[PDB]
C-alpha cells in the first residue's frame, strides 16, 4: 500500500510570507520541460512550491525518503502522482505498476507516455528531495523520462544539489528553468513581514534587516530566532549573534541548548521518540510514546512551532523537517539508546496493525528481532505474494544470515 | 596576471620534442611541431601544491580512495561543465590509454571490434590491435562548416555481431570536432540498442572554443559505460603520470579494480599526481581560463595568415583543440615534396598527415600550444615550404 | 650528519598506515606497525633534486631511455654489488608487480605453474592467480641458523611438465634470507636443465646485514631471464612509482617492451621517479649507510629485549630486511587470543602471521623500520599483551 | 683460417720498464681461477702481462677484436689458444671447432674440459680486451666455462672496466686476483727509470716525478712526453703542462698538433692509410700503400716511437695501439674521406691473396663493392663451405641487398 503522507502536498502556512519575486519566476514553468530548485536544507523552496501549487489542481506530489531508493517502490508512487495529477486517467501503467509486469522503468515509462499523449490539458509532476536518491537505474530512467516527456507536461524537481539528469542537454536546448539557493533567500522587505507576523513584539524594519543578512536570509534560521523569542529566550539580535554563519555541528548544540532544554522533559521524551518515525499520525504516537491524547499532542507541538508539519489540510498525517529531524533522531540514539529496540518493535507492529507492512519491515530490522519478522511474514504472505514485495523479501532476510540461510535453502 | 608570451629553454630535460630528433627529423636542428604537448609551464597554483607536498619529505604509501581527490574532481565537473557525478564511482589509473585498454580486455573477447572515429588517436590503435581486437572504423566527413559522422554508416557498422564496445573522443582528435547534444543522444540510442558498450575518452574537454559548450558522455550515458580523462593535456602535466575515470554498473568497477590493484599491482598512485590534480582542479581555473583565450587567439592568427596567403584553403579554426589540423588538398601538392622541403629548406618539422593512415592524405598537424615567437616562425615556414613547392 | 631519531607526522597525507584504520584494525586510535614502508623522511639528495626539477615548472612528456638513467644504474650496480650490467638491456616499468606480471602472461600460458617459496610476499598469490597461473610453492624450513630450502623438493617441483616459470624472491621476503653463491649455482643449473625460465624480484637487495653479501640474478642468469628493482624500498620512495629491470634474450625485452608501450599505454615515466633514482643512486650513499647502521641496531634492539623477556625463544635477526619475522610458536600460545590482545589491551597494529596462509601460523611480522622511541613502544605492547595471554 | 698476429703474445722489449711489484702480485696466479687486469686504455697493463708470459711456455695468448664478437670464430680462436698452450693436446675438441660440430659453447668447453682434465701441469689462457665483446652469449658461456674450469687452469682476462664474467661469485669464495687501475700506474722511481732509458737528455727525478704524478702515472702519457722531448719539440715540463689532466677529446686535438704536424707528409699518408688495417704486415702495406719498402717503412716506424708495436718477436705483423689507431682512423675518415672506398678495396683484395676472406668481407663492406664480394664468394665457394662460413655468409649480405634478395630467394 502506499503510505498517503507521500503523495500529498504539504499545507499549514499558518504564517508564510508570500513573494511574487519567486511566484512570477514560476508563472511560466509551463513552457520548458524541467523546473529545477536547488539549495541547501531549510531555503524554504519546498513551501515555496506547495504555495504555487496551491492554484492548481492538475498537480502531482512525490515526496522521497531513502527507502525510495528502491526502484519497484519508485514507481509505484511516481505512477501514483500520475493518477492524482490526471484522476485516474492512466489506468493501464498503473495496474502494469501494481502488477510489476514491467521489464524496466523505460518501458513503464514509455506506455505512460502512450497514455500521457492523450491527456490534452497542462499537466505538472512533483519531485522533492531528489538528492536522497543514489541508485543509477532510477537517475538513468529519470533521464529518459526528462527526454521523452510530452510538451504538455512539466517536471520540478527540489533538490539539494545538481542532480544527475542530464541537465546541460536541457541547459543548452534552453528547456530549463532554475531557481537557485541565492534567490531563495529571504531579502529585507521579507524578513520585515516574516517577524512582524510572527512575534508578539514588533521589530523595526531596519533591525529585521540586519538580522536578515548576517545570517544570509536563510529562512530556517530566521523562524529559530522568531520561537526563541517567542519564548522570550533572548532580544532578538542576541539570537542572531548566536546563529550568524552557524555551521551544522553548530546548528547542533544549538538546537541542544536552546530547544531541547526550553521545554519540558515529558515532550523531550515524545519528540526524541517520534523521531524515529518517517510519518507520524495519532496511532502511531499513541503507540510508540503511549500517550494517548496522541492528536492533542501533535496539535500542540505543531502550535509550539518545533518544526512539525502537516502533510494534508486534513490534519492527518505529520511530519518533522528533515534537519531537525535527523537531529532528533542522532539525540534519540544517546540519550535513549538503551529503550531503541521495544520502541523500533512498538513502530513496526503498529504499521503492520494500519496496514503498512514495508515500513513495519524497515522498524524490525531496526529493532533487529528475527521473529518479528518471521510473524510479519506468516502474516501478510497474501499481500506479499499478490503483490510480489519480492525484493522486499531478498534485502530483508539477506540484510540475521544464519537465521537467513532459510532464503539460502529457498533458493535452490 | 600570467604570461605565456615567453619561451621555456626545455633544452637538456629528456623531453621528446626538444632533446630527441628520431624520429621526429634527422637534422636534430629543427623547429619542432610534432608532440602534443605545451611549451607552457604549468599552472603556480599546482607548482606551489607540489614544493609544499615537498617539504613535508615523506613519500610513503598513499591512497587515492581519498576525499579530497573526489571533492575537487566533483567540484571540478559541477562547476567548469555543469554536471553532477557520483563520486563513489571515480576510480584512477596510470594512464587513460591503460584504462582504455584495461576496459577493452573486459568489455570484449579476442578478435571482436571496437568502433572508432577516422582520423583517429594515434596509441587508440595500438590499444586495440595489441590486445588482437579488430578495428572497425567510421571515417569522418569535412564539409561546409566542420566535421560530420553520418549516423547511417555508422549504425550500419554498429549492427554488426561482432562490434561490442565503441570508443568514442569527445572531442575528437586530431579534427577538434565537439559532439552536439543531437548527435550523443542519437549515438547513445543506437549502441544501447545494438549492444555495445561505450567508453567515452574526454582528455580534451577543457579545451573548446566553440559557442556551443562539450557535454558529457555520462549524461546520455546508459548501463555500462565509461568516461576517463585527465587534467594532463589541460594543464600540461603528463610527466606526472595519473588519470582517473567513471565506470558503471558497480560489477564493472569492481572487475577493474580488481584488475588494477591484484593482477597488475599498479593500485599505488603517485601521491604528486593527486597533489597536482587537487590544486589544478580547486585553483587553477584563471590559469586555464587565461591559457584558453590565449590559444584561441594563436589558432586564429593561424587561420588569418594561412587564409590570406592561399586564398583557396577557406580554413576555419577547429572547434575544440590546441592542434591545427590543416587541409591543403585545395593546393594540389605532393606531401613528401613538402615535407623534404620543410625539413630542408626551411628547418621547421609539422607532422605530416599520412601517418594517420589514408584519411590524413593532404593534411598537416600543427601543435599551437606555444608561444606566439615560435608560431610565426613555424607558420612562416610552412608557408614559404608551400610556396617552394607549390 | 643525519638524524633518525625522530618522528615525522605523517597525519594528514593520506598514507594506509597513519590515516586509515581499515582494515589494519577498528579502533583507529593505533600504533600501526602493519604497512612496509618506513617512517624516514628520504635522503635529502633526493629531495633537492626533485626541488629543483620543480622549480624548472614544465612538466612535458619525457623519455626513459635515457643516458644519465642509465648510467646511475649502471654505477649503483658496480659500486654497490659488483656487478656489471650491459646498460642497454635495461627497461622500465611502473611498479616491479607491473612487470613480474607482464613477464608471466609473457613466459607461460593459462594454466601453467610458477614456482614462489613460502612464506612469500602476498602480491605475488595476486599477481600469479590474477592471470590465471597456478601457484606451486615451496616452504623454506626454518633451522639451527636461518631458512633453507631443500633442493630435492624443488627439483621435484621444477621437473613437473607444468612448471615454466621460477619467481625467486632474492633477497627473501619476509623471512629475509639471502642466498648463497651455492645455492644461487644450483638453482640455476636446475632451472636451466629443466627448461625453465627465471624472475628475479630484488627489490630488497641493499639491506643486507650479513658478513656475507648479496649476489645478483645475472651472474648466474642464462637464457631468458629477467632481475627486477627499484630503489623504492631502500629510499623509502614508493609513492614516486616507477621500477626497472633488466631482461635478456633481446626479442623477450622486444615483446616486453612492445607490451608496455603499444598495449597499455605505460610508456611515458614519471620524470620525477628518474630524477629521484637519479639523485638517489649518483648521491645518496651516505645517507643509506648510516640509515643501515640504524636500521640494524633496531633489530638487534628487538633481538634484546625479545630473546631476554622469554629465554626459551632463541630468536636470531634476521639476514636481510628490516621486517622482523618473530617466530612465537616455542610459546604454546594462540595467535587470535593474542591478537585481540594486542588491539584491545594495548592499542598496538602488529600484522598476524596467518596471512601469510599456513606456513605463517605462529609468527608475528613487526616493521623495526621506524624511529626507535615508537619500536620501544611496539615491542613493550608485544611483549606485554605476549605476557598477559601466556 | 687463423690470423696469426691475434695469437701471439706481443714481444717489444727494447725501453720497457721492469715493473717487480705487479710480477710479484702475479706470481701467485695459479691458486686462483680467475685474474683479471682492468684500467682505461694505455694503462701498460698488457705490456705487464706480456713480461709476466715472457717467462712461461705453456701459456695461450688471443687479442681480441670487434669481429670476434661473433661466436663461432671466438671458439676458433680460443681453442687455438688452448693448443698452443698444450701443444696440440685438445685434438678432439680442435676437429669439432674446426668442423662447427657443436650444438654451443657450453658444450664444446665441456668436452674441452674432458680433455683438459688430463693434462697435469699449469695452464694458463689469456685474454686481451674482453670489453670489445658484447654478445650476451659469449658472457654466459665465459662465465660456464669460469666455474667449470679444472683447478690447474687460470684465466687471465685483460679488459676496460668490470666484465659480466660473475665475478662477485669469485669474490666470495676468494679465487679472483685484481690488478686495478691505480697499481697499474707509473710510480715515481719507475716514472724516473723510464725517462732514463728512453731519452737522450738526463731528467732529473723530481722533475720527472712532478711530470708522473701531474699526468697520474699514465703510461701513454709519459710515452708522448718521452718521444715529443725526443724530436726536442719542448721542454719536458712545457709537453707536461699540455698534458696534464687531458681529456678524450684534447688528446685528439693533442694528437693533431703534437704527432701528425711534426712528421713529413708522405709518413702521414702512410699512416692515415695503414689505419684502417686491423693487423699489418708487409705484403698489406705494400699493397695499400703503394710504398714498396714495406717492411722496412714498417720497421722505420717502430723506431720512430709511433705506437706501432709487433705481434711476434719474427717481426711479421703488426699492430697499432688502440688508442692511436681509433684516432688515426678517425682522422683518415676525414683527411682522406674520397680515398676510402678504393683503399678499402685494395686491402680487401690483399687479404683475400693471403687466404683470409673473412677480413676481405670486412673490408669489403667496408668499401661497399658488391661485385667484389660476388667475386670473393665464387673464388673461395670451397672453403667457405668446407670451413662452413655460413654465419658470415648470412650477415655479409643483409650489409648487395638485391643479391641477398636473392639470398633470400635462395632461403627456399
Ligand atoms: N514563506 C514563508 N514564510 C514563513 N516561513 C517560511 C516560509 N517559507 C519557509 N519558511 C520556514 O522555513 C522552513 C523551510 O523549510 P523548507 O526549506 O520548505 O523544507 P525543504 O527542506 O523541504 O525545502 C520552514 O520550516 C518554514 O517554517
Ligand atoms: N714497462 C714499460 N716501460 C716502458 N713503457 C711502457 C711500459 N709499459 C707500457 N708502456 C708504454 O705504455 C703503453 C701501454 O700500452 P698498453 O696499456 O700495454 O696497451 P693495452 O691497451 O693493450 O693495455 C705502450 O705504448 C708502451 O709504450
Ligand atoms: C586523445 C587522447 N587520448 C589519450 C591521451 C593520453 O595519452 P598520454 O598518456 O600519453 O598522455 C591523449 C594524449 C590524447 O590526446
Ligand atoms: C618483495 C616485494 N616485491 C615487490 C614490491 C613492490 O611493491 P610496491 O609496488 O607496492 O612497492 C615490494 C614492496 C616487495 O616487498
Amino acid at each position: 500500500m502506499l503510505i498517503p503522507s507521500k503523495l500529498s502536498r504539504p499545507v499549514r502556512l499558518d504564517h508564510t510570507v508570500v513573494r511574487e519575486r519567486l511566484l512570477a519566476k514560476l508563472s511560466g514553468a509551463n513552457n520548458f520541460r524541467l523546473a529545477l530548485i536547488t539549495s541547501p536544507a531549510g531555503y524554504g523552496k519546498t513551501t515555496l512550491i506547495s504555495q504555487w501549487a496551491a492554484g492548481k489542481n492538475d498537480i502531482g506530489w512525490y515526496s522521497l525518503d531513502e527507502g525510495d531508493n528502491q526502484q519497484e517502490r519508485f514507481a509505484s508512487y511516481l505512477i501514483a502522482a500520475v493518477q492524482q495529477a490526471t484522476n485516474g486517467h492512466c489506468a493501464i501503467c498503473e495496474t502494469m505498476a501494481q502488477k510489476r509486469q514491467y521489464a524496466s522503468l523505460t518501458s513503464l515509462f514509455a506506455q505512460l507516455f502512450i497514455e500521457l499523449a492523450e491527456w490534452h490539458s497542462p499537466l505538472y509532476l512533483v519531485i522533492d528531495d531528489y538528492h536522497l536518491i543514489t541508485n543509477p537505474v532510477i537517475h538513468e530512467s529519470m533521464r529518459f523520462f526528462i527526454r521523452h516527456q510530452p510538451e504538455n507536461l512539466t517536471l520540478v524537481v527540489l533538490s539539494r544539489n545538481l542532480p544527475q539528469l542530464g541537465i546541460a542537454n536541457l541547459r543548452v536546448r534552453d528547456q530549463l528553468l532554475e531557481i537557485g539557493s541565492q534567490q531563495l533567500a529571504f531579502t529585507h522587505q521579507e524578513a520585515n513581514e516574516f517577524f512582524d507576523c510572527r512575534l508578539s513584539s514588533p521589530i523595526e524594519a531596519a533591525e529585521s534587516s540586519r538580522i536578515c543578512d548576517d545570517v544570509s536570509g536563510w529562512a530556517t534560521a530566521l523562524q529559530l530566532i522568531a520561537l526563541s523569542a517567542r519564548q522570550n529566550t533572548h532580544s532578538a539580535h542576541k539570537s542572531a549573534r548566536r546563529l550568524a554563519g552557524i555551521n551544522a555541528s553548530h546548528l547542533s548544540d544549538y538546537l541542544v541548548d536552546e530547544v531541547l532544554d526550553n521545554v519540558d522533559l515529558a515532550t523531550r521524551h515524545f519528540l526524541l521518540k517520534s523521531a524515529i518515525l518517517r510519518s507520524m499520525n495519532d496511532a502511531l504516537i499513541t503507540r510508540v510514546t503511549g500517550e494517548e491524547n496522541g492528536q492533542m499532542r501533535l496539535e500542540e507541538i505543531e502550535r509550539q512551532g518545533l518544526f512539525l508539519q502537516r502533510m494534508d489540510d486534513t490534519g492527518e498525517w505529520f511530519c518533522y523537517h528533515p534537519l531537525f529531524g535527523n537531529f532528533l533522531r542522532q539525540r534519540c540514539q544517546w540519550e535513549l539508546a538503551a529503550e531503541l529496540p521495544e520502541i523500533h518493535r512498538a513502530a513496526a507492529e503498529s504499521w503492520m496493525a494500519q496496514g503498512f507492512p514495508s515500513e513495519a519491515i524497515h522498524h524490525a530490522l531496526a529493532a533487529g528481532d528475527a521473529l518479528m519478522l518471521r510473524d510479519i511474514l506468516l502474516n501478510h504472505a497474501w499481500s506479499l505474494f499478490n503483490h510480489s514485495e519480492l525484493s522486499l523479501l531478498e534485502e530483508s532476510l539477506k540484510a540475521n544470515p544464519a537465521a537467513a540461510i532459510a532464503i539460502a535453502i529457498i533458493e535452490v | 596576471m600570467f604570461d605565456f608570451s615567453k619561451v621555456v629553454d626545455r633544452h637538456g630535460t629528456w623531453c621528446t620534442q626538444w632533446d630527441y630528433v628520431a624520429d621526429r627529423f634527422g637534422t636534430a636542428d629543427l623547429l619542432p611541431f610534432t608532440i602534443s604537448d605545451m611549451d607552457f609551464a604549468t599552472a603556480p597554483c599546482i607548482i606551489e601544491a607540489l614544493n609544499q607536498r615537498l617539504m613535508h619529505g615523506v613519500f610513503g604509501y598513499s591512497r587515492w580512495k581519498n576525499d579530497e581527490f573526489l571533492a575537487a574532481i566533483a567540484h571540478w565537473f559541477s562547476t567548469q561543465h555543469y554536471t553532477a557525478i557520483d563520486s563513489q564511482t571515480v576510480v584512477y589509473g596510470p594512464s587513460v590509454i591503460y584504462m582504455v585498454s584495461e576496459l577493452i580486455r573486459q568489455w570484449s573477447e579476442t578478435g571482436e571490434g571496437v568502433v572508432i572515429h577516422t582520423p583517429a588517436y594515434d596509441a587508440f590503435y595500438k590499444a586495440i590491435e595489441g590486445n588482437q581486437r579488430t578495428v572497425m572504423p567510421v571515417a569522418l566527413e569535412k564539409q561546409a562548416d566542420g566535421w560530420f559522422c553520418d549516423m547511417g554508416k555508422l549504425e550500419a557498422v554498429l549492427a554488426k555481431p561482432e562490434c561490442k564496445i565503441m570508443l568514442l573522443c569527445s572531442p575528437q582528435n586530431p579534427t577538434g570536432k565537439v559532439w552536439t547534444c543531437d548527435e550523443l543522444e542519437i549515438m547513445a540510442d543506437l549502441c544501447e540498442r545494438h549492444g555495445v558498450r561505450v567508453i567515452s575518452d574526454e582528455i580534451h574537454m577543457d579545451m573548446v572554443w566553440g559557442e556551443q559548450p562539450h557535454i558529457p558522455w555520462s549524461n546520455v550515458a546508459r548501463g555500462d559505460w565509461a568516461l576517463l580523462t585527465s587534467g594532463s593535456k589541460s594543464f600540461n602535466i603528463p610527466a606526472l603520470t595519473g588519470a582517473y575515470g567513471i565506470i558503471e554498473n558497480s560489477s564493472s568497477r569492481d572487475a577493474y579494480l580488481s584488475a588494477l590493484k591484484g593482477r597488475d599491482g599498479l593500485s599505488s598512485p603517485s601521491v604528486l599526481a593527486l597533489t597536482a590534480h587537487i590544486a589544478a582542479y580547486q585553483q587553477g581555473a584563471p590559469w586555464l581560463d587565461a591559457l584558453r583565450i590565449y590559444l584561441k587567439d594563436n589558432l586564429t592568427y593561424i587561420a588569418d595568415k594561412m587564409n590570406a596567403a592561399f586564398p583557396e584553403l577557406n580554413w576555419q579554426i577547429p572547434q575544440s583543440t590546441y592542434l591545427a589540423w590543416l587541409d591543403l588538398r585545395p593546393l594540389n601538392i605532393d606531401d613528401n615534396a613538402l615535407q623534404k622541403a620543410l625539413i630542408e629548406q626551411e628547418k621547421v618539422a609539422i607532422m605530416p598527415g599520412y601517418t594517420y593512415g589514408e584519411e590524413g592524405r593532404g593534411f598537416v598537424r600543427l601543435n599551437a600550444g606555444c608561444p606566439r615567437s615560435k608560431l610565426e616562425k613555424g607558420v612562416a615556414g610552412l608557408i614559404n615550404a608551400i610556396r617552394a613547392v607549390r
